[PDB]
């Protein structure tokens, strides 16, 4: 391969310059934040159940015997990080726009 | 009618001899002229549906010579002034000028008579504030020393500066003379007042104006002021809202106008300033949290 | 001449519109017409003022109550009945003050409205700059 | 003449709807486009002819070098009778069409019809005259438009351009009056020309 | 002919290919190549499947003079359809680097073949920008009054791309990169944002110098453009407005949610 060919394949988004200054309409952000918090209240209840146990001999045996899968731990960690990054970008974008343009 | 039959027959053979030539052009011209006969004999009803049909077939065409569309607009122009509809004629006249044949068969008399109808339309008009632009074109541009085109053009230029005083003197004499102006008195009287309002508003780019500014410029009582503010808004010339409790007009939108030379520089000055802002902001923020940019 | 009046937003006071088209349209039958027909004609009044109010909400964001009465050509008590009827019907948004202060038609100004409008504006800006850019390219070739 | 690719320029100016050649000047030319293809073929059947227009602002490639009669004919049907002759554009484009060919062994000939006076700038013509020599092209002009009242700008150029060689560029002046253009082309040299070598 | 051109998606193969063709004909030193672009259209979505070179000669002296062999395009094409009916003649590619008014003459010839308005695909081979060096333009014919009577003009349409599944596995197989145009994870999107700023800065500069040339080298005043810049300034945000206060309040909610999410995660790590 040549580095002329490589560069062409590599760029695949002419609307990069736009889309990163583009921020989502704001009615959707509010909606989302409530959903995310409230949903985690319910996966916290399930978290509590999980750590009632944590006593069976052998971690692996716990997962089979009382069906430890359907793991609340993993859903709360996933959710929290997903929502976290979203909010980092949101605060950054809006704040950047405000000063650059005015 | 003799020529119309003649051509239809001829083209049948002739299309095949050329092997290609659009002959549906000739027909349209014939058709156009017949509608014109009717207007002269004052049969506006027959002439009307023939204008309709003409406009549809022409525009279905993806390519049209100048001659054909010019003939059709001529027919229209005449129909609108006969009827004494100022608004419609102005729309036509413009078009006719754009598409106007490079032929000089078009007599000076024809030019002079149209020039006259266009200026009368634009007094009476519904959206014309483009009076200067109009004057810059051959049709009026050259025909200025003549007496008919003196006081006439004086009016247009009185509108531009919004002088109320010059306006008043001209109009008193001329309202008798031209009878179109007598019956359309309301329009004409509103028109000077409006043109002043658009001038005051454009220069003060601040977002609020008291009623007192309008009162003095247009020299009207306050009752009349808020109505005049309703009219601009209805035209779409302006957008905003009216506070009666504080006696304000909050203008929130200005309608673009002719960009003069001075303004080219003004634009440039602000754009440099806003270049720098983007520039300052990107450089510092690269430096901040340099470590991660995967 | 009748339809074209009511479509344009330039308000017009009842007493006169009455007069104007009375010797014209009352002549014709259905809706207007004779004696029984006059008790259907009547409604046209009501139409005129809920058109006027409607225009006023758009243009006037703030207007005094005494003034609004003057425009509508109605005593204080009828004016206020009618404003009430329009908000129930949802045609307009209204806040009235009876000690004869202000009647405000302005949009209740929420959080959402400020932000969402701002959101739009910003995309439109970006869109403009781009467009300008295509056309500078063109002008080099012309020139 | 032997194994030859030809760009024929058929011109359909505003002067071509005339009737100098009865009944109609256009129809006398139609027959000539057909005849030229045939004469060249009859010479040596490995000859080919392609077609470009003089008509319009610019030429249009209707047909490249081909042996099919059919392509010349469909192209021939395509005309505009209010076209106009520009000598310079037609020459230049013809040379380009010649650079690419079905068989590149074939010799390079331009046949061009002139059906209106020529008033193109002289400067343009001078330069083209010696371009042609670089790439070694010959050209025959079937002339009947120009002579009606306007002195020949091309003759001298072609003459100077020609060498001892089988190829022979020519100025052919053909009686412009009623006699049928095609008939006169058959009765004058066009494939009865002799070599210059 | 058709308005159906509202998005153009272009296979990674088309972009790749055009670039290769440029050097396999050996047209360089500011010499154009025109080739036929084959693929699907007659749809809002245009999908350029493939491309092929066309013999081309460029002459700088007159731009009224050019070679394109007409008959070649048509023969080559019809064989391509039998493999795949998907390909139709949908237009022609141009090697750039810029839009021309000399692109219009070429345009007319190809419009005879086509049943849609030819797509004019500018693959710029100077490979400039952080975005694609590919602009998309469809010839629109519109009636317009500005002294001119009817304008024919080339209007920008946005560029996006689309890739077939097989072609996509092939693209990653070449690259050792995990890609960064992805708009993937949190790292990648911060990166793109910084790119977006540097991008803007350049575009604005170019506007500044256009204005300069009009007031110093007397390019004729073109009203239309300035009209638009006028609005850009009229719809400009402004400080001191209670608008700003709202955004500030909004900001407070968003830090509240981050604060809670981060603390939830302190628990998770402790666990």
């Amino acid at each position: 391969k040549t580095a002329k060919e490589t560069k062409m394949l590599m760029n695949l988004h002419k609307e990069q310059w736009q889309s990163g200054l583009k921020m989502y309409d704001y009615e959707e952000k509010e909606e989302s934040n409530l959903a995310a918090t409230k949903s985690m209240v319910k996966i916290a209840e399930q978290y509590s159940k999980r750590i009632e146990e944590e006593k069976e001999l052998t971690e692996e045996e716990l997962k089979t015997r009382y069906v430890g899968r359907q793991d609340p731990k993993k859903h709360l960690s996933e959710t929290a990080d997903e929502t976290l990054e979203n909010n980092i970008v949101s605060v950054l974008t809006a704040g950047v726009n405000s000063v650059a343009i005015k | 009618d003799d020529l119309k039959a003649q051509f239809q027959e001829l083209d049948s053979k002739k299309q095949r001899n050329n092997g290609s030539k659009d002959h549906g052009d000739g027909i349209l011209l014939i058709d156009s002229e017949i509608a014109r006969t009717y207007l002269l004999k004052n049969d506006l009803v027959k002439a009307r549906d023939l204008l309709d049909d003409l406009e549809k077939t022409l525009d279905k065409k993806d390519s049209i010579p100048l001659r054909i569309t010019n003939s059709f607009y001529s027919t229209n122009s005449q129909y609108f002034k006969f009827k004494n509809d100022f608004n419609s004629f102005y729309y036509t006249s413009l078009l006719y000028l754009s598409t106007l044949e490079p032929s000089t068969s078009i007599t000076l008399a024809e030019r002079q008579q149209l020039a006259y109808d266009l200026s009368i339309s634009a007094l009476l008009g519904d959206k014309i504030y483009n009076f200067g632009e109009l004057l810059h074109h051959p049709i009026m541009e050259t025909i200025v020393n003549d007496s008919n085109y003196d006081w006439l053009f004086q009016l247009l230029n009185a509108l531009t500066v919004g002088d109320f005083d010059k306006f008043d003197s001209l109009i008193k004499v001329q309202i008798s003379k031209i009878p179109i102006l007598a019956q359309h008195e309301s329009f004409l009287r509103q028109k000077i007042c409006l043109m002043t309002l658009i001038e005051t508003v454009f220069v003060k780019n601040i977002r609020m104006l008291s009623f007192e500014d309008i009162s003095k410029a247009t020299h009207l009582p306050k009752d009349n002021v808020e109505h005049l503010v309703m009219r601009a808004i209805s035209l779409g010339l302006l957008k905003g809202s009216i506070d009666q409790v504080n006696e304000l007009v909050t203008i929130s939108w200005v309608q673009p106008r002719i960009i003069s030379g001075d303004q080219i520089t003004k634009m440039k000055d602000r754009l440099v300033e806003w270049n720098d802002q983007v520039e300052k902001l990107g450089k510092k923020m690269e430096a901040r949290g340099q470590s991660i940019w995967v | 001449s009748l339809v074209k009046l009511f479509t344009t937003n330039e308000l017009m006071r009842w007493p006169i519109v009455q007069k104007t088209y009375e010797p014209v349209l009352n002549e014709d039958d259905l809706a207007f017409g004779g004696e029984a027909n006059k008790h259907h004609w009547e409604d046209l009044q009501k139409r005129v003022i809920e058109h006027n109010l409607r225009v006023i909400s758009e243009y006037y964001s703030r207007i005094t109550l005494l003034r609004l009465n003057e425009l509508l050509d109605l005593t204080e008590s009828q004016t206020e009945t009618y404003i009430s009827d329009l908000v129930n019907q949802g045609i307009i948004y209204a806040k009235v003050n009876r000690p004869a202060k202000i009647v405000n038609f302005e949009k209740p100004k929420n959080s959402s409205q400020l932000l969402n409008e701002w959101s739009h504006n910003v995309d439109e800006l970006l869109e403009h700059i781009e467009t300008i850019g295509h056309l500078i390219t063109k002008e080099e070739i012309m020139h | 003449m032997v194994l030859e690719a030809t760009v024929l320029v058929i011109d359909n100016s505003e002067y071509s709807r005339n009737g100098d050649f009865p009944r109609t000047r256009f129809e006398a030319q139609i027959d000539s486009v057909e005849f030229i293809f045939q004469a060249k073929r009859n010479s040596n059947p490995e000859n080919t002819v392609g077609l470009i227009s003089g008509a319009g602002a610019n030429p249009r490639v209707l047909s490249t070098f081909t042996a099919e009669f059919g392509k010349i004919l469909a192209g021939l049907h395509d005309t505009q009778i209010e076209g106009k002759l520009h000598m310079a554009t037609a020459l230049q484009i013809a040379q380009l069409t010649l650079k690419h060919r079905q068989n590149k062994v074939q010799h390079q000939r331009i046949v061009a019809f002139v059906c209106s006076p020529i008033s193109d700038s002289r400067d343009e013509l001078i330069r083209l005259a010696k371009t042609l020599k670089k790439n070694n092209v010959a050209v025959d002009i079937i002339n009947f438009g120009e002579i009606e009242q306007n002195t020949e700008l091309l003759d001298e150029f072609i003459a100077a351009v020609n060498n001892p060689q089988e190829e022979t560029s020519h100025l052919l002046t053909v009686t412009p009056g009623p006699r049928l253009l095609y008939e006169n082309i058959a009765s004058s040299p066009i494939i009865l020309e002799e070599g210059s070598s | 002919m058709s308005l159906q051109h509202e998005k153009v998606t272009i296979a990674p193969l088309v972009l790749l290919s055009a670039l290769d063709h440029y050097e396999r004909t050996q047209t360089k030193e500011n010499k154009r190549c025109v080739g036929v672009i084959l693929g699907d259209a007659n749809s809002s979505t245009i999908r350029v499947t493939n491309s092929f070179a066309l013999p081309f000669e460029e002459d700088e002296k007159n731009s009224d003079v050019w070679f394109l062999d007409h008959n070649y395009i048509e023969n080559m094409n019809e064989m391509c359809k039998k493999i795949n009916a998907k390909e139709k003649l949908i237009g022609w590619y141009h090697s750039g680097p810029k839009l021309r008014a000399s692109d219009l003459k070429i345009n007319e010839l190809f419009k005879k073949y086509t049943q849609n308005n030819p797509l004019l695909l500018i693959v710029d081979v100077k490979q400039q920008g952080v975005g694609l060096p590919t602009d998309a333009y469809v010839a629109i014919e519109q009636v317009k009054d500005d002294g001119t009577s009817t304008e024919k003009t080339f209007l920008h349409l946005p560029c996006t791309i689309e890739a077939e599944e097989a072609e996509e596995i092939g693209v990653e197989h070449l690259l050792r990169d995990v890609r960064d145009q992805a708009a993937g994870g949190l790292s990648i999107r911060l990166t793109n944002q910084l790119k977006s700023l540097k991008g803007l800065q350049s575009k604005l500069k170019d506007v500044v110098e256009y204005l300069d040339k009009v007031i110093n080298k007397e390019l004729p005043i073109n009203h239309t453009i300035l009209g638009k810049l006028q609005d850009v300034f009229n719809l400009l945000p402004n400080l001191g407005t209670p608008d700003d206060d709202e955004i500030d309040v909004e900001n407070h909610d968003r830090i509240n949610i981050s604060n809670n999410l981060q603390k939830a995660l302190t628990v998770k790590t402790n666990d």
